[PDB]
């Protein structure tokens, strides 16, 4: 392999096979996530549209101009669902 | 499987790494002051005649100079001096043949190491 | 800027560079201090 | 009036606000209960 | 507060790349001259030591261009955008007039800020110097 | 099993070591080092993840040159005993 | 985790390397004393010299002990006793 | 590489192993950059729009402006910004 | 008798390489190094 000549093989089939014990040093790696929901802008040019008719799927009345409620996780396939008032309504009551 | 050698022993009389340059020795070595040189390489000329004016040769000499560098090399121990200067004999005895072997043995391993870093600096 | 030389030399010495004016790699970006000195090469500085 | 008046200016936006403004920064904590100075011995309403 | 100034503060922008170079040799390109190692005595402060010192001569053929290096070849980007400006304050303004209580105001009010004080004050026959930094392990950045 | 778990020990941040082996600093600067040292780290664990080769498609083509990178490695300064040499000439150089 | 924000909000600061709050922390810090964690905000009296646009990204919590060393702390037992996720105060607990 | 051959060799092994030293043959160079702005034309009559309308023609845009501060760009690739509330100390008062 | 033996000898001599470089150099001493070969044993056990 490259410029250099060492071993390649594989023991995991010669040790700890067909047997209730599965393979060992198997540690746990867990990686951090952030997915902020709230949108803060500074200057005025972010509340302002030409048309609002681009697609004909909506109202001409249509509420682009407002914040969104929140943030649509994915799941698996990616379904658009949330879910958080039912899960966290009264947090900070007692700690304010 | 397992020896007793560490680092790596090399050396550069035997290396080879000079292969573009001929050694020469000069054991009355001193301060050259610098100095200076002469050059001569021969340059053809050109015939031509005609409108344009003739060309003669002509020899121009220019002098240079040189630039001497500065080697320096030194060390911080006082306890081995201490040891090695603290007996200078008693009356004439004898060589104190384990002490000589020992002494030799050390200040030797020493020194190896001690060139081939000065050497490998010089380098 | 004045030369004092032929062509050869006065490219020879215009192809090096000496120590700048700066401090060293610090942050405070100051003089140069008086002890310090370092080879940099600072080419076509005078064509601006 | 025994100093230049504290925060009276009303010109500050993000650095205006938050660069000279210290003393009026530090008492703004948590939103859930702020905090002042006052000097000691003082009833509501004091005397003369 | 009222009318937005035109004028804008511009960086200098500058930068210092060092790249692996490729010496080139010849038949005679390269020579150097070897010696007799002299050798001087020298005194410790708690022992005796050894200095070696001896001039080198290095000749060149001096006729052109044969020493060929390497150009700007492909390294990770070893220059960082450092801000260092507002460096004004060290100098004190000039032109020594009635205005002492004034620039002085002036430098309270645009030192008054909140996040950190390093250095600031710099008073008169005062040396201020560098604090002490971190050890041998660290970066490589630049300013500007 | 237990001869196997020598990893543990015998992996530190050995990919971060080799540079800083080779590019040591030599200056004195102590706040441009703080601000872009987490820029370095942040970069270097963004380019030696494990997705490069995840979404590879062609090895040889796509992994070989990092391969070749990261399979350069120092001798040990300890000299063992004569090794099996084969009769062609080849030595060995270690296991994988 | 549920966690509040101010509604000051620095889009830029999120987006360079999220960086958890205040400045760059963690294990790189060789000073002078272990107490940096919160003289280098609240020196005070100086607007700093390099970036002179970013006080505190969160200053509902970043100041002081506010919220960080007041909501669980880790160290009061019974207010250390609620069933909140392990890797999570490391931040907030300098240690030794 | 033809018909001249070269004389090269690799000893890295042997040198600059297990030293604390800084790595020699090592150039630094210095190049002098500007960064100028102030990009607006005399007359403003040459410009148009564009056939997408998906807008940026509103009267109280500072886009099409210079800023107030300085808009630079860094090696992180972004765009930070400036005040002058601590510039302002550059007026030309040695007159 | 591997329970208690202390080794005994061991060509336990290993030094820092430094370059004997002078002139613009700092101040330092060399120092040993002492390695230790003890390492912690962890091992399960079953019966039947």
């Amino acid at each position: 392999v490259g410029d250099k000549l060492v071993f390649l093989e594989a023991l995991e089939r010669r040790v700890y096979q067909a047997t209730r014990v599965a393979y060992p040093l198997i540690g746990n790696i867990d990686i951090t996530f952030i997915m902020p929901m709230g949108v803060f802008q500074a200057n005025s040019m972010d509340r302002y549209t030409r048309h609002a008719g681009d697609f004909s799927t909506v109202s001409e009345q249509d509420p682009r101009q407002f914040p969104p409620q929140g943030i649509f996780f994915y799941n698996k396939d990616g379904i658009l669902t949330q879910l958080t008032l039912r899960d966290a309504m009264g947090t900070i009551c007692h700690s304010s | 499987g397992t020896y007793c050698n560490t680092l790596n022993f090399v050396r550069f009389l035997e290396l080879g790494l000079s292969v573009a340059c001929i050694c020469t020795k000069f054991p009355e070595l001193a301060y050259v002051r610098d100095g200076v040189i002469q050059f001569e390489v021969q340059q053809p000329m050109i015939a031509r005649d005609g409108p344009h004016p003739v060309d003669q040769p002509v020899h121009n000499y220019m002098v240079k100079r040189i630039h001497k560098r500065s080697l320096s090399a030194a060390f911080a121990i006082a306890s081995e001096a201490l040891s090695l200067l603290s007996n200078t004999y008693v009356d004439g005895t004898e060589i104190d043949s384990s002490l000589r072997i020992r002494a030799i043995q050390q200040m030797a391993r020493n020194l190896r190491t001690v060139l081939d870093s000065f050497e490998r600096g010089t380098a | 800027v004045n030369t004092n030389c032929n062509t050869l030399d006065r490219l020879l010495m215009e192809a090096k560079a000496v120590a700048s004016q700066s401090s060293t790699d610090t942050e405070y970006q100051f003089k140069r201090p008086p002890g310090s000195t370092e080879m940099t090469q600072d080419p076509c500085g005078l064509f601006q | 009036m025994p100093h230049h008046p504290h925060w009276v200016n009303e010109h500050l936006t993000i650095l205006q606000f938050i660069a000279p403004s210290n003393p009026r920064l530090r008492f703004e904590l948590n939103p859930a209960f702020d905090f002042f100075v006052a000097p000691g011995d003082v009833d509501l309403p004091g005397p003369q | 507060t009222g009318f937005h100034p035109g004028i804008a503060f511009t960086v200098v922008r500058q930068d210092r790349f060092a790249t692996e170079q490729l010496l080139y040799a010849e038949r005679a390109s390269e020579s150097y001259f070897v010696g007799q190692i002299q050798v001087h005595h020298h005194d410790a402060i708690g022992g005796v030591n050894f200095t070696l010192t001896q001039p080198r001569a290095h000749v060149d053929l001096g006729v052109g261009y044969t020493a060929v290096c390497a150009t700007a070849a492909l390294r990770c980007p070893l220059t960082d955008m450092g801000n260092t400006a507002q460096n004004l304050f060290f100098s004190r303004g000039g032109v020594p007039m009635l205005h002492d209580n004034v620039t002085e105001s002036l430098r309270r009010i645009t030192a008054s800020g909140g996040r950190l004080n390093p250095t600031e004050p710099l008073p008169i026959f005062g040396g201020l110097r560098p604090a002490t930094s971190a050890g041998i392990a660290r970066g490589q950045a630049s300013v500007c | 099993d237990q001869l196997l778990g020598v990893l543990l020990e015998k992996a530190p941040p050995l990919s971060l070591l080799s540079p800083i082996n080779k590019f040591q600093p030599e200056g004195h600067l102590n706040r441009v080092a703080r601000a872009a040292l987490l820029s370095d780290l942040k970069r270097r664990v963004c380019a030696d993840m494990f997705f490069m080769t995840r979404h590879a498609r062609e090895p040889r083509l796509i992994s070989a040159y990092l391969s070749d990178m990261v399979s350069c490695t120092q001798p040990s300064v300890m000299v063992s005993r004569i090794t099996h040499t084969n009769t062609r000439g080849r030595q060995v150089d270690g296991v994988l | 985790e549920f966690v509040a924000m101010p509604v000051s909000t620095d889009l830029q600061y999120f987006r360079t390397a999220c960086n958890p709050r205040g400045r760059a922390s963690g294990m790189l810090y060789m000073g002078d004393r272990d107490a940096d964690i919160e003289a280098i905000m609240f020196d005070h009296t100086q607007s700093d010299v390099a970036y002179t646009d970013r006080a505190t990204l969160n200053p509902w919590a970043s100041q002081k002990h506010s919220y960080g060393d007041r909501l669980y702390n880790g160290t009061y037992n019974l207010t250390g006793a609620s069933p909140i996720y392990s890797p999570c105060f490391k931040f907030f607990t300098p240690a030794e």
